[PDB]
RNA sequence: UGACUGCUCCCUAGCAUGCUACUACCG
RNA sequence: GCGGUAGUAGCAUGCUAGGGAGCAG
């Protein structure tokens, strides 16, 4: 906290990797043997050898991921398009990347029009398209890191909020695992910066044996390895016309972050009935179970949801450090005290402030999160819980204590002030008491910066529980953003669920004998997915009929909506599926002579196959 | 599947038993036929099953070892490629200015952000518009980072040569404006 | 882990584990080699050893395959499968083998621990890849033998031409002269530091090297054993006499360096190789120099076998050929750096086979075939792939330092493949013109091996002397001494005034060191001392045993001196063959 | 992919693996192409070959159609039906095929080295499309036997219209007049560079 | 040029378990 | 007379592996 304030005086060219000259068989290299953080000060590597013989495979991998050689063997660059610090240009040309439009499925559009759709004055219309971008879009989108400013925190209050958050994250287990227990899916994805010139992640997960991976992972508990992050543009459907960009982290960072965090990440995504709902599905009655869990037994229930403007471009560094420290608290037996600090330093040097490669040039990332590391959603959930806790603390500590009728709450406020500003060490009994109070009067359900809260209403009116205004104030003074209350909702009737959670609305329908909650999407999104595609994937439905089956699975609960076009969407999808099947069979029987059969294929255009996906009895 | 060790015995016993049956002998020879053929087929059963299990096991082993060999070959070639890339990028370090600024350090360590700033030979500037251009690289030589640079070439967003005589205020709206200026360190 | 087997050239994945060089063996070849020989270890992509925990068996005929690993009789699962069956080992490409019948000779090559003459007989009597494998494993075993020696513990130095140096405990004194190079590396605190390329004189330690270092503490003199790389090209390429002179350009004029050099070119321009069959000082030097300017537009390579024999390699090249046309290749030991190092484009490169800048040519010259093995021929054929080349050298010279053989001497037919290639079908070239030499060597080596194709060019005044003295031999260490040399040098310089400035052939280098300590004569090496001979030389007794005197060590020693060649009859020599003047000692 | 075999009037996706122009032959037509001569390899939308790693089978007469793939004889998972069976080869248009009465059109003129007079004899005893196949195969054989000779090059230059010329490795030289234009390319280090048009007589 | 997670549908191959069936051996 | 065992066929259930596709943060 003090280093953050003091680092704003010193010049910005004295931060980052520290390099020196080493000799390998009489030839000189330039490698990084330390780091200078704005928050953590000066860090020196522990195992550095100047004179050495011919190097091995993992040394080649480490030296090929360091930005030192790439920056030192490049040209100077002065870029006036952005205000962020610039390092070097790797080539003699600047690359401009564009985004192409979508492909039009005319047959589906004609079929939909021939059934009374897209008429004037209708309540269902297309507002999801593929937007195109011009040459200078990647740099324009990268220039949004100017909203990240150095922020000092109230340390005596953060040191209590972190205890409450750790109480929230208490029902799991974690630790370190060996290289043979790591689970990777889709090994056919990109590998990072230097490495995408020779293969995908399969090449590097096959060429490296198990003890090589173990030695590489054990190397990062005594040294710091800075890497390079590549920025890519997305090609997907959306409702707004701004460019979207994701970050591609290097393989040397992901390979070790998996071994560090995967056990805890898998343990979190396997628990039901907790605050974090990552891993729970919405089919087979999952949505109803989540909604019933979040309602708990609150006394005067209302519902509330909020929004984070520029969530990843504006999150201060201190909260990211806090999230990493909270996640790394499960290593009390497998790791020492220096190993944990060096792991934290490696994480900070790789995914918090490092060189990014936009276009064909190297830039310096000021701060924030790089969406695309191995621990994105869980860290976002920790950050969301931290913000909710500090909002509750600020709401309770800023109330006239002479007007609180209940004496228990008055004593709680007195003890809260004493534990914040008059106590130096942790007091577990009051932490447990405050955690119980929060869980009784303020219930949460969190999924990576999306949240729904069921709170006591009279307590919030009297000021003993956080409100929207408290969230606005906390965001203003701790996140450097303004949160307009036009993107937040409030629901005073519990028979209708949250107004929006994970882009889905909620309706209470009668199925069987009882009443359950079902989610339904926006009809415009489903129709836009039907009509606008990437080529070959559609514009010929017979080649892929399984797209429309999934799209009709997503659009089933629209048949219980009081509005009439909403069910017509599902019926139109069923008729299109039947038409595509008939087209395929006849269109194949005609020129060729192969005769097709309709055995157990009619199930796809009858509603009973889709009705079974929302009825509790987990058949897969 | 036809020349198994027990096949000869099984077939010979079957042929002899069926010849005895075709001889129309008493029921005792028929009972002996049935017992002998039953035990013969029973003993042929495992000899026909175990061999088929073993062949599939051997085939799986062969496939796994082949894929291991392919993985090793790929590892060797990627190692060669990485070594070549490193030794190729080594040859542009300008080993006199770099040595001159390394020796001035009190322990050999220097920040990475000041190596291109003090040892690079070429500079690239990207200019949004003309107002920014006339404040940064006006003329033929300009000063930046406490050094003197002289212009060598100017191209546009389409990578076509542009002469400085036509970068003016009147002619500004006729150029693909993300201009890139290349200069060399003077003296 | 995948390649061709040394006999069938078929694809395999099996490596024999009981052969020091780990050759690639075909599955049927693997079975034949493992059955008829106590070579019971086979390597694959994974080793063929029992993986049962706590177990240790390294056979191949004993293991059973089960599950995914390999198991033995004591741990075979119910689902087991023997690896060694059907006379064919289990490995990749098992269905695309052809086998071979040359397994007995391959077994003999593999099993031969290199003891007797038959070792080299069968080394030179086999098919091509077996020749390559035999040469590779011969150099491997000799380098292992010489690396099985101690480290020269040194902590101080007296002065120049003096040294105190100690070997290890249980290790004997290594061989003496530069034929076994002494190149060591000391340590200061953390790594190794340079010492110098040296050689020792006696046991007083004079320095016959070419540098001087601040030698004292922590010094480690060692005969550096080097890892041997595998061969690529065969020992020789079968020649075919061309009709077109492709690339070769006989100039309009005649660059008349030598007269018969025109015929030289005439028959070396068409066949894929040749050889300069040169008696000492008989055009063995500058015929290539004449070829340099008669064929100036031809890429011409020059090489030898040792860094010592570069005299004629380097002198006349700069002496008469143009300055720029020459080029120098030297690792950086101490040798002639007269031309330009670090130059890839040139038409006349002069070096040794130690290290060259990888390129191909169309003309090469290669010196010192007598002490050249098939390994050196293969490496020069691999590094340089040319159209024609000449191997300078003569069978009437010394063998390579093949200290491995002790029973039978290695004769001309056993030098290398080429050295008998020109012995059976005849030499590519045969000269008969001695540049500067009386007819003593003419008579001697023409009655012995030259078949009298060269005759008297310079007159025979019979000033050379050979006496009736015999000598007495005594062994002390791996070098011996001679009392009828300690007394005999004086007894032979008693009154004859002509051989006081003669050169001392050294069958025993320690004896030459003692002679230098007592009376004083220059030390003259035997093997790598051709062309360094002066005008006047003494052939001394120095031995009677089978160390040096059967035929081919004195064929060049008789040519060291020109007029006054004192070659006394030492032992069972070629006494009753010629006429020689004699003076009886008092 | 989908071309046309016309003598049997059959759209096809098959083609002979080892032949002149990758000619298109229907199921029965590829069959009597592969039994009247030796052409034991075919190409379809995908090539027929065992799909297990490390396996190698050029032949098609013993392959099987397995689990959305192809497997073989020496390395045999045989849960399938054979590819080549019942007078036909497996592919599309396996039902709408006719066949050929003149079995040896390809077997006669596509099986020789395309230089005898019999080629042109049969080409004139053809139909319009059959003789089109003939003419295209004559152009193909012209080029494929022209690409079997040397490449002339000038390495040291002399005065124009009187130079020196070395050629290639071991290959023969074609006829001598200006029939063959010597219009090659120049190489600086890896690329091709303006040369012009030449002729050596 | 294509990041990190979570959930769901479809097709094929293998393994394990269970149900039924057909022969044969044994008591 | 009943049970056990050994192969063979069909059917069902859950995992692992491979491929194609959909949604969400
Ligand atoms: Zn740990
Ligand atoms: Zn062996
Ligand atoms: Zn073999
Ligand atoms: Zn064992
Ligand atoms: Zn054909
Ligand atoms: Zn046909
Ligand atoms: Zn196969």
């Amino acid at each position: 906290n003090f280093n953050v304030l003091f680092s704003t005086v010193f010049p910005p060219t004295s931060f980052g990797p520290l390099v020196r000259k080493i000799f390998v068989d009489g030839v000189p290299f330039v490698v990084s043997t330390g780091y200078h953080f704005r928050e953590l000060g000066v860090v020196h590597n522990q195992d550095v050898n100047l004179h050495s013989s011919r190097l091995s495979f993992k040394e080649l991998l480490v030296y090929a991921a360091d930005p030192a050689m790439h920056a030192a063997s490049g040209n100077l660059l002065l870029d006036k398009r952005t205000t962020c610090f610039s390092v070097a240009a790797l080539t003699n040309n600047v690359a401009f990347q564009t985004v192409k439009p979508g492909n039009f499925n005319k047959d589906f559009y004609d079929f939909a029009v021939s059934k009374g759709f897209f008429k004037e004055g209708s309540s269902v219309e297309l507002k999801h398209f593929f937007f195109a971008q011009d040459g200078n879009a990647a740099i324009s989108d990268y220039d949004y890191y100017r909203y990240n400013l150095p922020t000092m925190c109230d340390i005596r209050q953060l040191l209590f909020v972190v205890e409450v958050v750790d109480k929230y994250f208490d029902c799991y287990d974690g630790g370190c695992i060996n290289a043979n227990q790591v689970i990777v899916n889709n090994l056919d994805k990109s590998a990072g910066f230097p490495f995408n010139k020779w293969g995908k992640a399969r090449l590097y997960y096959d060429s490296m044996s198990y003890e090589d991976q173990d030695a590489l992972f054990a190397y990062t508990k005594r040294n710091v390895i800075p890497t390079i992050t590549q920025m890519n543009l997305k090609y997907a459907i959306s409702a707004k016309n701004r460019a979207r960009t994701v970050a591609g982290v290097s393989i040397c960072s992901t390979m070790t972050n998996r071994q560090f965090h995967q056990k805890l990440l898998k343990s979190i995504a396997a628990t039901r009935g907790a605050t974090v709902v990552i891993g729970t599905s919405k089919f087979y009655g999952g949505w109803h179970n989540m909604l019933k869990t979040v309602y708990s037994d609150v006394e005067n229930p209302h519902l509330m949801g909020w929004d984070y403007p520029k969530c990843d471009r504006a999150m201060p560094n201190m909260l990211r450090i806090m999230a990493s420290l909270v996640l790394a608290r499960k290593h009390t037996t497998c790791c020492s005290l220096s190993h944990r600090f060096y792991r934290l330093a490696n994480e900070c040097a790789q995914v918090l402030s490092e060189m990014v490669m936009c276009g064909g040039s190297l830039y310096v990332k000021p701060g924030g999160t790089s969406s695309g590391d191995a621990t994105t959603a869980y860290a976002n959930s920790v950050f969301n819980i931290c913000q909710a806790v500090t909002a509750n603390v600020n709401a309770l500590l800023s109330t006239d204590g002479n007007k609180i009728a209940d004496k228990y709450v008055r004593n709680l406020q007195h003890r809260l002030y004493e534990c914040l500003y008059r106590n130096r060490d942790v007091d577990t009994d009051f932490v447990n008491e405050f955690y119980a109070y929060l869980r009784k009067h303020f219930s949460m359900m969190i999924l990576s910066d999306d949240a729904v809260v069921c709170f006591n209403s009279t307590y919030a009116s009297q000021g003993l529980v956080a409100s929207i205004k408290n969230f606005k104030s906390v965001l203003y003074y701790q996140n450097n953003v303004f949160m307009s209350e036009a993107k937040c909702w409030t629901e005073t009737d519990l028979t209708k669920g949250p107004h929006e959670f994970c882009s889905q609305h909620t309706m209470l329908v009668k199925q069987g004998d009882d009443y359950v909650y079902l989610p339904y999407p926006d009809p415009s999104r489903i129709l836009g997915a039907g009509c606008f595609v990437d080529d070959i994937v559609k514009t010929d439905g017979t080649l892929m009929i399984e797209r429309f089956v999934s799209l009709a699975i997503d659009a089933y609960p629209l048949t219980k909506h009081p509005n009439q076009e909403y069910a017509d969407v599902f019926h139109l999808y069923l008729q299109y599926i039947r038409k595509l099947h008939d087209e395929l069979t006849g269109h194949m029987l005609d020129m060729y002579s192969v005769m097709l059969t309709n055995d157990n294929t009619s199930r796809y255009w009858e509603p009973e196959f889709y009705e079974a996906m929302y009825t509790p009895h987990t058949v897969l | 599947f036809s020349s198994l060790p027990s096949y000869a015995a099984f077939a010979t016993a079957q042929e002899a038993y069926e010849q005895a049956v075709a001889n129309g002998d008493s029921e005792v020879v028929l009972k002996k036929l049935k017992k002998s053929l039953n035990v013969a087929k029973s003993e042929f059963d495992r000899d026909a099953a175990m061999q088929r299990k073993l062949e599939k096991m051997a085939d799986q082993a062969m496939t796994q070892m082949y894929k291991q060999a392919r993985s090793e070959d790929k590892r060797a070639k990627v190692t060669s490629a990485m070594q070549t890339m490193l030794f190729t990028m080594l040859r542009k370090l300008d080993n006199d200015a770099l040595n001159n600024i390394i020796n001035n350090a009190r322990d050999g360590c220097v920040p990475l952000n000041i190596i291109p700033l003090t040892t690079a030979a070429k500079l690239m500037v990207v200019i949004p518009d003309y107002n920014t251009y006339k404040n940064t690289c006006d003329g033929t030589t300009f000063t930046y980072a406490s050094a003197l640079w002289e212009i060598q070439q100017v191209v546009d967003a389409d990578s076509k040569i542009v002469q400085l005589s036509e970068i003016s205020m009147d002619n500004s709206p006729n150029l693909a404006w993300p201009l890139i200026v290349t200069a060399l360190r003077a003296n | 882990a995948v390649g061709a087997c040394v006999l069938c050239n078929s694809q395999t994945s099996l490596r024999c584990g009981a052969c020091i060089r780990r050759p690639f063996l075909c599955c049927k070849c693997c079975y034949d080699h493992v059955i008829s020989t106590s070579h019971k270890l086979v390597l694959s992509v994974n080793p063929y050893v029992c993986n049962a925990p706590g177990c240790d068996v390294t056979d191949v005929t004993q293991l059973y395959l089960g599950g995914m690993s390999y198991y033995c009789k004591s741990h075979k699962p119910p689902i087991s499968f023997p690896l060694c069956a059907n006379g064919q080992v289990f490995g990749l490409y098992k269905n695309t083998c052809v086998g071979s019948d040359n397994v007995t000779d391959f077994n003999a090559i593999a099993t031969c621990d290199w003891t007797n003459a038959g070792d080299y007989i069968l080394a030179n009597t086999c098919t091509e890849r077996l020749k390559l494998f035999a040469a590779e494993t011969l150099k491997a075993t000799e380098e292992t033998f010489k690396l099985s020696y101690g480290i020269a513990t040194v902590r101080e130095v007296l002065s120049d031409r003096e040294l105190h140096l100690s070997w290890e405990v249980g290790k004997p004194r290594p061989p003496l002269n530069r034929n076994y190079v002494f190149t060591g590396y000391r340590v200061t605190k953390n790594s190794k530091v340079q010492i110098g390329e040296y050689t020792f004189e006696k046991g007083a330690v004079v320095y016959r090297g070419t540098t001087t270092y601040k030698l004292n503490v922590g010094d480690y003199f060692v005969l550096t054993s080097h890892t041997v790389m595998p061969l690529s090209a065969p020992t020789l390429v079968p020649q075919e006499h061309y009709v077109r002179i492709t690339g070769l350009y006989p100039t309009l004029n005649i660059s008349d360096e030598f007269s018969s050099n025109v015929a030289n070119y005439q028959k070396v321009g068409m066949q894929k190789y040749s050889t300069l069959q040169g008696p000492p000082g008989t055009g063995k030097s500058h015929f290539a120099i004449g070829l340099a300017l008669y064929y100036p537009s031809a890429r011409i390579v020059y090489t030898a076998c040792s860094h010592a024999a570069v005299d004629a390699l380097c002198e006349k090249a700069l002496k008469y050929l143009p300055i720029d046309k020459c080029s120098r290749i030297i690792p950086a030991v101490e040798c002639f750096d007269k031309f330009k190092v670090n130059s890839t484009l040139e038409q006349y490169v002069f070096c040794t086979v130690n290290a060259l800048p990888e390129t191909t040519a169309d003309i090469v010259v290669f010196d010192e075939i007598s002490m050249a093995t098939n390994y050196d021929l293969s490496v020069v054929n691999a590094r340089l792939r040319a159209k024609h080349y000449v191997y300078i050298g003569d069978p009437a010279q010394l063998p390579a330092p093949r200290t491995l053989l002790t029973k039978g001497t290695l004769e001309p037919e056993y030098f290398n493949s080429v050295c008998r290639l020109m012995k059976t079908i005849g030499p590519d070239m045969f000269l008969g013109t001695c540049r500067r030499c009386p007819a003593e060597i003419v008579d001697t080596v023409s009655a012995l091996v030259y078949d009298n194709k060269l005759k008297a060019h310079k007159d025979k005044s019979a000033q050379c002397f050979k006496m009736f003295y015999k000598g007495v031999i005594t062994h002390d260490v791996s070098s011996a001494i001679n009392r009828p040399q300690i007394g005999v040098v004086r007894e032979f310089l008693t009154r004859n005034p002509a051989w006081r400035k003669a050169v001392f052939i050294s069958p025993y280098n320690s004896q030459n060191a003692v002679a230098s300590k007592i009376l004083g004569l220059p030390t003259q090496t035997v093997d790598s001392s051709q062309g360094s001979e002066y005008d006047y030389v003494i052939f001394t007794q120095t031995t009677e045993t089978a160390h040096s005197c059967n035929v081919n060590r004195f064929n060049v020693a008789i040519t060291r001196a020109k007029v006054g060649i004192l070659c006394i009859m030492s032992d069972r020599d070629l006494y009753d063959k010629l006429q020689f003047t004699s003076l009886e000692i008092p």
